[PDB]
């Protein structure tokens, strides 16, 4: 995250942090959505392109974390996966359309002050909190700058909704109503963005109606960070929420 | 697990839990054109 | 620059 600070303890106890066993690296964010259910950017997994292709024998999942590299005994939990699943038409090949994954837990985890699920929006939270102007939040251990570094904790950002014309304007990428853009404009005079290593990691935003926080978006893309008059682009839950339900009721939860 | 999330889903046993706000909430609500 | 983690969870 560019241009974020420090989140206070416990403030996004859903933040998981996708890890790779081997090297050992963060590869992405991730929100838990139950206490066996992970969601993340399938890009985070599979990406042909770049060669990536992760599997569930790849990948651990750390939740419960503040710290970006220290193991917080005692504090997080690491968990297994035992399946992924991408959206059946996840575009990597034009636009990362449908940028969406469920990963399954090998076993639940136990909630606790650092460990806590979000909710997932209904079609009537999604009406009401998704519009322009509207802020939501990022969270993430990314990069702090496009190039540069990294930070210690976990950081967060609050930034605003755009409306869909200055989103389609900003790139010559075919946008679609699967994603929608966030950020300030360069006029604004307030920057922030994800940037490298928070991708897949949730947008939310707190409802006003019942003081639940909702996750809206999924960090998708962007061309670079922070810069101007460019926008984060991120993946539409709510518009892939059947899918969600599909999955989760057909295989588990 | 699913629809408006889970059932606890979404309040922070450290902030809603305990009636405590974050830092910057406040941001977010405001711009909801001023919360509840 | 990770902390080495527990071997159970490798
Ligand atoms: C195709 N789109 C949507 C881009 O944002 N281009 N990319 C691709 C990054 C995806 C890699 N896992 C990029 O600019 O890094
Ligand atoms: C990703 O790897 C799996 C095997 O683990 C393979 O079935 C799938 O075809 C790969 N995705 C590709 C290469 O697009």
């Amino acid at each position: 995250i560019v241009e974020g600070s420090d989140a206070e303890i416990g403030m996004s106890p859903w933040q998981v942090m996708l890890f790779r066993k081997s090297p050992q690296e963060l590869l992405c964010g991730a929100s838990l959505i139950s206490d066996r259910w992970v969601l993340t950017a399938a890009h985070c997994l599979l990406y042909p392109p770049w060669d990536k292709n992760f599997t569930e024998n790849d990948l651990l999942v750390r939740i419960g974390k503040h710290s970006r590299t220290r193991y917080e005994r005692n504090i997080e939990k690491i968990s297994m996966l035992e399946k992924i699943y991408i959206h059946p038409r996840y575009n990597w090949r034009e636009n990362l359309d449908r940028d969406i994954a469920l990963m399954k837990l090998k076993k639940p985890v136990a909630f606790s002050d650092y460990i806590h699920p979000v909710c997932l929006p209904d079609r009537e939270t999604a009406a009401s909190l998704l519009q322009a102007g509207y802020k939501g939040r990022v969270t993430g251990w990314g990069n702090l700058k496009e190039t540069w570094g990294q930070p210690s904790v976990l950081q967060v950002v609050n930034l605003p909704i755009v409306e869909r014309p200055v989103c389609k304007d900003s790139t010559r990428i075919r946008i679609t109503d699967n994603m929608f853009c966030a950020g300030y404009k360069p006029d604004e005079g307030k920057r922030g963005d994800a940037c490298e290593g928070d991708s897949g990691g949730p947008f939310v935003m707190k409802s006003p109606f019942n003081n639940r926080w909702y996750q809206m978006g999924i960090v998708s893309w962007g061309e670079g960070c922070d810069r101007d008059g460019k926008y984060g682009f991120y993946t539409h839950v709510f518009r892939l929420k059947k899918w969600i339900q599909k999955v989760i009721d057909q295989f588990g939860e | 697990t699913f629809g408006s999330g889970e059932a606890d889903c979404g309040l922070r046993p450290l902030f809603e839990k305990k009636s405590l706000e974050d830092k910057t909430e406040r941001e977010l609500l405001e711009s909801y054109i001023d919360g509840r | 620059d990770f902390e080495e983690i527990p071997e159970e969870y490798l």
